[PDB]
């Protein structure tokens, strides 16, 4: 005959229960902007690869000493 | 086993071959030693710089000038025969008295490693040393040396006497390679 409380709180309830609905709203929304930094992660990247190689390593001496002998 | 010191390194017969290159372009003689290593303490107009044939610049010190010295003095790589020049006056002072104005005249240089700018003068200082000063010394220093043999070739081919001179197949035939040495010098 009309529209009531009961169905009023089935609508609110249903929202209450709908999981999908909410959940989606908050992890998908904001899972898109997810990411803006340069990582210390990749400095440590970074400062590794600098460890890393002799062509950094040995060549940083002996191209710049050997230069001069004698 | 010089160039170690500035320890660029590399031993194989290519690797070794690569040398003669420098040894065409980087190389000149020593006029004098000492006087050299003090310029050698001044200065760095004394070192070049020079590629790899490919790969790196190389930068060659007095390693360039030291390397002629080992023909005035064979200890760098050692061994006891005076060199090159006091060889020759000692096979001079061999050979009889009179003729040897005429080689303090005439002397003559070629081939590979004459072609060294300057060792002509360092040669005649080295005689004017052992020579007695009172008589003439020149040397010959021809452009064309590296080549002398072969032209000096051509004119010994060109010469209708060798007709009298060669081998024939029909000496070979009757007689071994046992003729040659009588035959030639």
């Amino acid at each position: 005959x009309x529209x009531x409380x009961x169905x009023x709180x089935x609508x609110x309830x249903x929202x209450x229960x709908x999981x999908x609905x909410y959940x989606x709203x908050x992890x998908x929304x904001x899972x898109x902007x997810x990411x803006x930094x340069x990582x210390x992660x990749x400095x440590x990247x970074x400062x590794x690869x600098x460890x890393x190689x002799x062509x950094x390593y040995x060549x940083x001496x002996x191209x710049x000493x050997x230069x001069x002998x004698x | 086993k010089i160039l170690t010191e500035r320890g660029y390194s590399f031993v194989t017969t290519a690797e070794r071959e690569i040398v003669r290159d420098i040894k065409e372009k980087l190389c000149y003689v020593a006029l004098d030693f000492e006087n050299e290593m003090a310029t050698a303490a001044s200065s760095s107009s004394l070192e070049k710089s020079y590629e790899l044939p490919d790969g790196q610049v190389i930068t060659i010190g007095n390693e360039r000038f030291r390397c002629p010295e080992t023909l005035f003095q064979p200890s760098f790589i050692g061994m006891e025969s005076a060199g090159i020049h006091e060889t020759t006056y000692n096979s001079i002072m061999k050979c009889d008295i009179d003729i040897r104005k005429d080689l303090y005249a005439n002397n003559v240089m070629s081939g590979g490693t004459t072609m060294y700018p300057g060792i002509a003068d360092r040669m005649q200082k080295e005689i004017t040393a052992l020579a007695p000063s009172t008589m003439k010394i020149k040397i010959i220093a021809p452009p064309e040396r590296k080549y002398s043999v072969w032209i000096g070739g051509s004119i010994l081919a060109s010469l209708s006497t060798f007709q009298q001179m060669w081998i024939t197949k029909q000496e070979y035939d009757e007689a071994g390679p046992s003729i040659v040495h009588r035959k030639c010098f």
